[PDB]
Order: structure tokens, then sequence, then C-alpha cells
């Protein structure tokens, strides 16, 4: 047979220097690391949204019970949680009326509705928080069900909803961009198609676009859905809720907390046994759909230490794109600026260079790519680079019973590659975090010399500091889960130039 | 001398609530008992309950909630806690806790009505602030603040068999490894033998075009009915290598490479189980880039080999066990076999539209759990078996690949106690709640059905 070795549960580490396994335990027992003031929640939404964050404020302030308090833990109560106040008194509101939004969201082309709305939403914001005396720590928009209905890319308006056709097709808007050079005097019907080309520059997701919009005020935002806070008023025509809840009331109130806090300035948790002077980074690629060439994509690295407070780095746009293999790949240049950039704000964070970097990307790494990291990488510092697939699918089946194998099992291969288990059954919880037979993700040492078990344990340590769900562990380490979501998020307007480095502006 | 808390409530309800207050206390360095922490579920306790509030306890905290004002030991506990109060002339020996919004001040007891509850209602913190400032008031004895002996006491007692435990566990896998090789790999040197345009999916054996060569393990003369023109082909043309150099990375020749070969011997494991699946008259479901094979209803007594049901109902849709099947070499030469669900209208026409076959298979597999998709697949390889331990891919009239039915088994040190299933339906219930938010766009082919 083929042994397997056993991963310990990563501890994470509270207030008053206590560890344990689930983060929710821990906050409940204990309180989060670090303590804040408070938190001054801004609202822009309707009036009905501000009643109904009103009232789920006033609802999570006393507990939330579930019907197994084993695999999702009721919920004590803000206060009882974090040590800090979430009143529902004094919020800065910023009404957006019914008619305003009537007045963009009939209108034929998703690109043009979900610009026209998330310009209000984000001119409200960006008006409220420069010419208002009272600072905002989080700003909550919350979304109507229309918005959110009648605002994503595959959204389509019914033919009887229609009052403003669209004035450009999309391949005509997507031949307008490349070729402005409008050269002319403009009747007031050319400058209205000059204006939707511009907003075809964006992306038709509601939330990426106004995430994309604040990024450069370095304005924190939750966007919720107006269902998500009140499921209850949401009926179908049955009389049954749209979104039963019933069951992660709890569970969606410790998300919400645990979101909130952590944007707010405060560190909920971190890692309990930490290596001192280690440094990850997370390779992250996405393809700009929107570029004449289309190899072109954007390139960001995300730095973890610790706890989930990380560093984004955005990287050149350029031909990284290889369409015969599949796989992306910096330049020298590109490759020896970003991690330039991350190694000088290690050092300006930290006061020194990091004793080891581990670099997690989803594809292999090619000589050019790996000559221009170690260029810049100081001679006492150990640089690796670590690939994370889920394409290469070893499937384990318990020979007795019908539950899974458990999580933290590992097949080493050899020196270099092995295979772990992020997800399968949990003894603290009692149950499986993953449906049918769990998916090891393969793990892969191609460059540098680095022992196996200690990446191993790094990268199950690394499943734990997810800060916007308040879950007991992911499916993959925290430098590469937001890969998909934060990539997403820097391609979806072509007008952002210096992004935030916090983290905490792209969740 | 007296220096414990007593914290007196129900045991089914008021459960969560005591053991935030409890470990927040004994974190802070109070000494306190309550039945969660300190009972072993099977003794007589009211004598140690008694004792404990007769003899070792300064405050007695009840938490007034709706079933704590009418459970019969709640209610004996308060009245040991009246006697003792009496006895001590402490008329604040009992403080009570109010957790329950629904419960007015005229359903508690006439004996707690006169004592100032401690307001948890709105916030458990403020509560909780409350309570401690009436004890620094009241001079209750405590030690220094150690929260390491309350995480310890939610350790020992709260996780005793939350815990993975050592035990070997015995995995079954999904890769089946190949016994045996054909001796060499043979490159005929067809050249014009071999028409530019011929198609050699088509031979009765696997076999690859590979310059002006034929690669297979297949011997000359098992292609010239299908090629007459290879009947004058002298067999001592052929390049002829010998398959354990190739497996074990002996075999250097300016001919070809290692990994070349290695890639072939692949590419030929797959078009022989591609016949042998053809051989087998089962049906064929077109991936994106791979082909899976599942069974026709019908096909197999009652849908069933060996009491394991391969083909069943699901409301109006038949689902289908089915399998799709890639050769692997390095970690060691096995058959990867991956399990599939493929669904069809009537059992022998299939569904046209992929979303719906997407969605109909997460909803099948959700309640599939590993039992049910172990015993599938092993009775689906079983079924492709030709002896008790074997299955034959065909490769040449007299050269064969064997593979077994038994998977590659992996074993672990590392256990857990295994709950009831219960917990398993309740999260198959559960999925849905949290699959809402990415399956908003799946909704309107269900709609195309209807």
């Amino acid at each position: 047979m083929k042994e397997l070795i056993y991963i310990e549960e990563p501890s994470i580490l509270f207030a008053h220097g206590q560890k344990c396994t689930d983060p929710r335990d821990g906050l409940a027992l204990f309180g989060p690391l670090n303590q804040i003031y408070g938190i001054k929640s801004g609202v822009v939404g309707t009036q009905k949204g501000l009643q109904i964050f009103k009232s789920y404020l006033d609802k999570i302030q006393k507990p939330i019970y579930n019907h197994n308090n084993i695999t999702r833990p009721m919920f004590p109560g803000f206060e009882a949680v974090f040590g800090c106040k979430w009143e529902s008194q004094n919020i800065v509101f910023k009404e957006i009326t019914d008619e305003e939004i009537r007045r963009y969201l009939f209108n034929a082309s998703t690109h043009k509705r979900t610009y026209d709305l998330v310009t209000l939403f984000n001119d409200k914001i960006i008006t409220a928080n420069k010419n208002d005396e009272e600072r905002v720590d989080v700003w909550f928009v919350i979304v109507p069900e229309e918005i959110y209905k009648y605002c994503r890319p595959n959204s389509v308006l019914p033919n009887e909803l229609v009052q403003t056709k669209s004035l450009i097709s999309k391949s005509k808007a997507k031949s307008f961009r490349y070729t402005p050079t409008l050269f002319e005097e403009f009747n007031k019907k050319l400058k209205e198609v000059e204006k939707e080309a511009k907003t075809y520059n964006y992306d038709a997701q509601f939330h990426d676009q106004l995430k994309a919009r604040l990024l450069e005020h370095t304005i924190p935002t939750q966007i919720l859905r107006e269902s998500t806070l009140a499921w209850r008023d949401f009926k179908n025509t049955f009389g049954a809720p749209i979104r039963d809840f019933s069951k992660i009331e709890g569970h969606l109130a410790w998300t919400i907390s645990t979101a909130a806090y952590y944007k707010a300035g405060g560190k909920p948790w971190k890692l309990g046994d930490i290596r001192p002077g280690v440094c990850y980074l997370g390779l992250v690629y996405k393809k700009i759909e929107k570029s004449k060439n289309p190899q072109n994509a954007c390139c960001a690295a995300q730095m973890f230490l610790d706890n989930g407070d990380g560093t984004v780095f955005k990287g050149e746009v350029g031909p990284w794109y290889n369409p015969e293999k599949g796989e992306y790949h910096l330049k020298p240049k590109e490759a020896k600026a970003l991690l330039t950039q991350a190694l000088e704000s290690y050092k300006e964070q930290n006061k020194s260079y990091p004793k080891e970097v581990f670099i997690h990307a989803r594809t292999r790494f090619n000589d050019e790519e790996w000559n221009a990291f170690n260029e810049v990488t100081p001679k006492n510092t150990n640089l690796v680079g670590v690939t994370i697939t889920k394409s290469k699918p070893l499937k384990l089946y318990k020979t007795e019973g019908a539950f899974p194998i458990m999580r933290g099992n590992a097949y080493i291969v050899d020196e270099k590659k092995a295979f772990l288990w992020t997800l399968g059954f949990v003894p603290k919880l009692q149950s499986t975090l993953s449906m049918e037979v769990p998916n090891p993700i393969f793990i892969e040492i191609n460059k540098g010399e680095a022992e196996i078990q200690q990446v191993l344990k790094d990268i199950l340590a690394l499943t734990k500091l997810n800060y916007n769900a308040c879950i007991y562990a992911d499916g993959e380490p925290v430098t590469l889960r937001f890969a998909n979501k934060i990539g997403e998020i820097l391609t979806a307007s072509t007008e952002i130039k210096t992004p935030p480095l916090a983290f905490k502006y792209y969740i | 001398m007296r220096n414990k808390i007593f914290i007196s409530h129900a045991t089914p309800e008021d459960d969560d609530f005591t053991r935030w207050l409890s470990l927040k206390l004994i974190g802070l360095g109070y000494e306190v008992w309550c039945d969660i922490l300190f009972l072993d579920k099977g003794v007589d306790f009211w004598s140690t309950i008694e004792k404990e509030i007769r003899e070792n306890t300064c405050k007695f905290l009840i938490v007034s909630s709706t079933a704590g004002n009418k459970r019969e030991g709640v209610l004996k506990e308060l009245a040991v806690a009246t006697k003792v109060k009496k006895h001590l002339q402490d008329d604040m020996f009992i403080i009570p806790l109010a957790i329950d919004e629904n419960l007015s001040y005229d359903d508690i007891n006439i004996e707690i009505v006169r004592l100032n509850a401690i307001d948890f209602k709105k916030s458990w913190a403020k509560g909780l602030q409350d309570l401690l400032d009436a004890f620094e008031k009241q001079n209750v004895p405590k030690k220094p603040p150690d929260h390491s002996k309350s995480n310890l006491l939610y350790q020992q007692i709260f996780l005793h068999d939350k815990q993975a435990i050592e035990k070997e566990e015995t995995y079954d896998s999904n890769w089946f490894p190949i016994i045996s090789f054909p001796n060499e790999l043979r490159f005929h040197r067809y050249d014009w033998r071999l028409p530019k345009q011929f198609d050699v999916r088509t031979l009765a054996f696997p076999a690859i075009r590979y310059k002006e060569y034929l690669c297979t393990f297949a011997w000359e003369y098992d292609f010239i009915h299908q090629l007459p023109k290879t009947e004058t082909y002298n067999g001592q043309e052929s390049i002829r290598i010998s398959t354990s150099d190739i497996l074990s990375g002996r075999y250097d020749t300016d001919f070809i490479r290692n990994y070349e070969c290695q890639r072939l011997i692949v590419q030929l494991i797959n078009k022989a189980f591609e016949l042998r699946m053809k051989d087998k008259n089962v049906r064929e479901y077109q991936m994106s880039k791979t082909f899976a094979y599942w069974i026709e209803k019908g096909k197999l007594e009652k849908d069933k080999f060996e009491k394991i049901k391969l083909v069943g109902k699901q409301k109006n849709k038949y689902w289908h066990f089915g399998i799709s099947a890639a050769g692997k070499l390095y970690p060691s030469p096995v058959l990867m076999v991956s399990s599939h669900i493929i669904f069809t209208m009537d059992g022998i026409n299939l569904i046209k539209s992929k979303s719906i076959q997407h969605s109909s298979r997460r909803k099948q597999g959700k309640n599939w759990w590993n039992d049910k998709w172990r015993e599938k697949l092993l009775a689906f390889i079983r079924f492709l078996s030709d002896d008790q331990n074997a299955i034959y891919l065909n490769v040449g009239s007299e050269e064969k690949i064997l593979i077994s039915n038994k998977p590659l088994k992996f074993f672990g040190k590392m256990s857990y106690v295994t709950p009831s299933e219960v917990t398993l339906e309740e999260e198959s219930v559960l999925a849905d709640i949290n699959n809402f938010e990415e399956d908003t766009e799946d909704l309107d082919e269900l709609e195309d059905i209807e």
C-alpha cells in the first residue's frame, strides 16, 4: 500500500494569547485579536434599505440560534463577540430614491444601465466621503433586488420592461475605443453614442464595477442585497421565501459581523504557529477581454504573513497570456518590478528582508521569469515557487462508512510533488466541508528547494485566513482563493492606475 | 471558605448561554460550578448539587428563561439556594440572569421578582459587564485572570470526542494498477503502405502514426486485413523497443526520446480503453475533450450489478453511472478512472442540453456520499472484468494489457469517530442555501425544460 501522512490542524491565535481551531469558538470565547473603538456605519440605498439595515443591526446585537450548534455555532451578539459597539443610531445615510433607480434601470443595454446605476451609487459615496465632516469606517450598500437581477453580465431585461433603447451594439462599441479619433464637432446624438461606448469600457457586474471605481478613493465597502438581510420579507408567488435562510441565520450574522469588523480596521484572528520571517506571495492572472490584443492580461500579487490582512500589488498590463499552452507568464522586467515592490513593502513593514519567500501560482514558472525573480531576491533569502492546482484528481473513498476522508491527510509522491486534502471530514464540526467526495489539491514545488511537509503545513495554515467569511476552513489557501475576485475587480475598469495596497478594499 | 459561583439553568435549552458566561467567568478568575462542565451523565447528581449549593457557593446565579422557570431541577436548586440565603443572611445570594425577551417580570417566580435581575436580553456583553460590576461591588473572591484555564476546560469537555483519533484507515482509490505490459513496443515502417489520409483510429487494435512508422504493441500481420499493402512487409524492418526499458527510464537512443515513448504508451492505453469500452457495448457521452461511458437501461438485470444499482430514476429523468478513464505512468503505471453521472429522458436517448445535465448531476450527487460513489465505481469496474482479478485491454492478437479490478489502496494512521448520517442529510439540505449565491444563471434552463 501507499502511506498517508497526517498534517495536524493549524491553530489560530486570538485575544489574550489563546489558541483555538475554529474562528467562531475563539471569537465567542476570547474575542478578536485587536480591539477597535467602534464602527461608524454609512449606508447608501433606498429608505427601505436603510430600515432593513437598521433592523438587521438591532437583530445582531442580540443572540441568534441555529438548529445544529455543532457545525454552525450560534452568534453570541456583536458586542459579546468583538467587544466593540455597532449601533444602529447615528448612521451616515445617503438616500437613492426609487425614481432615480427607475430612471436608469429600464435601459436595454446592460453596460449602460450598470454604468449609470454604479455612477449614481459611487457619486453618492464619494460626495459623502469628501464633503461630510463625519468620517465613515465602512460604507454599506443595500442594493435592491431589481438592481441585482438586471445588472449582471448575462442578465437580459424582458422586452416589456424596456423603456430606453440601446444606441450602440456591443461589436460597434468594441470597435469605437480603439478607433476614437472621433475628430469632429458632434451632434448630441453622436455624443450620447460616445458616452455609451465609454460605458462599454466597464464590466456589467454591479459589485465588481463599484469596487473598481471606489478603489482609487480608499473607501471600504460592503455590498449586501436586500434579501440577504430581510429574506423573510422577499416572498415568491406561492408565499414561500425566495431564499430560505432560516437555517443559516447565525452563520450569516457571523459572516457579516466578521467582514464588517475586518473592514473597519480590526484584525479578528491570526495564525497560532507562526514561522518568523516567512512571506507568501500569490501570483494572480486575469485576462482583459476589452484589449485590442487578445493575449493581454492583468497580473496581481498578494502578500500574506500571518493574518488575512494582506498587501495587493498590481502589475503592468501586457501580452502575458500564451494561447498555445493556456499559461500566463510575466516578462523579466515586470516580474522584477513586482517582486521588488513586494520585498520593499515587506522591508518597510518588518524592518528586515524576509527569510523565506513562497510564490503561489496556478501555472508552472518558466526559466526566464524565475531568473528575473532570483535577480531581485537578497542573498540571505530563500525563494520558492509552488503551484497549487485542482486539476489532478486523486479520489480516495473510505472503505467503511459514508463519511469522507478526514481533512489533513496528505500523500507525498516525491520530494517536490504531493497531494493534500484541504476538504473532507472535520472532527471538530463532526461533519464534512465538501459534498460528494472531496477533491485534493495538487501541490508541486517546481523551483527552489524547500521541504514538502513544511510547505503542506504552511498551505493548510494559510487556508484559515479568510476574513470575508467566518467559516472554519476554505478549499484553497488565501494566497490563491481570492485570485479570481481580485483579478475581476482589477480588470472591471481600464482606468485603474494606482490601486491601493490594503486588502480590505478588494473584498 | 465559600468561593464558588453557581449557575443554575435548563439542560436542553439554556445550554449555549451557560457555556459562554461560565467560560467567560472562569477565564476572569472566578471559580464557577455548573452541571455542564462538572457532571458526568449517569450519576445521582442531586446530592452533589445540594452539597455545592450549601457548602461551597458564594453567589447563586439562576438563568431566568421560559423553560428555566418551569424545570423541576431549577426549582429544587432555587429552593436550596433560598434556604442557604436565609441561613447566611446575605440578601444578594441569588442573582437572576434574564435572557428571554418573552419572559415578563410577572412570569418570573415570586421569589425572583424581588431581586434586581441583570438584563442579558438586549446584549450579552452589557449583561456580563453588569454582572462583573455587581461582583466587584460585592467583593466576590477571584484569582488573577487565566484564560488558559477556560481554554483547557473547553477543549477537555466540549472537544473530547471531536478530535482526530489514532486508528488505521484503509482508503480505496480510483487508480487501478497495471499488472503487466507487452514485452516490446514496435514501430512498423509502413511508409507508402500507410496512406496519408488513413485514420488509424479505425484499426482493430490501437495504433499511432509517428513519422513514416506505426507505433503499437501489435504485430505487422494484425493489420493485413485493413492495410492490404502491408502484406509484403518485412518484420525485420520494425524498430522493436523494450517496454521495461521505457518505463524504468533506461531507454536512450537517437531514434526517439524516452518521454515520447511514454506519451505514445499513454495514448495507446487510452485507445485500448476506448476499444474495450466499444467491446462492452457501453454508450458514449461526449465531454469537453474526452469520452464518458455509461450503461444503457435494461442492459443489466434490474439495472443492478452485484446488488449495486447503476441505472435509476430522478423525478421524470433517468440517471446513469458512467466512468471516464485516462492513463497515467509517473506515480505508478495505473489506469486512472473518474466517476460521472449521465442523464437520459427515457433511458436510451441522451439529454442534449449541457446545463440540464450539469444541474441534474449536481442534484443527484448531493445525496450520493462516500459509500454510494465507492460502491458504484467498484461495481462498474467489476462489470468490465474478464476474470476475478483483472480486466484485459486487447492491444494485439497475442499481446494484451492487464489492469486490476482492485484499486490501489491507501492507508493512513489517523481516523475520526463516525457520527450519525443525519448530519450528512442536514448538510445536503443546507448545500442549496449556500449555492443560491452562485447558481442564479442556471435557473432559466429549468424553465426551458418545462
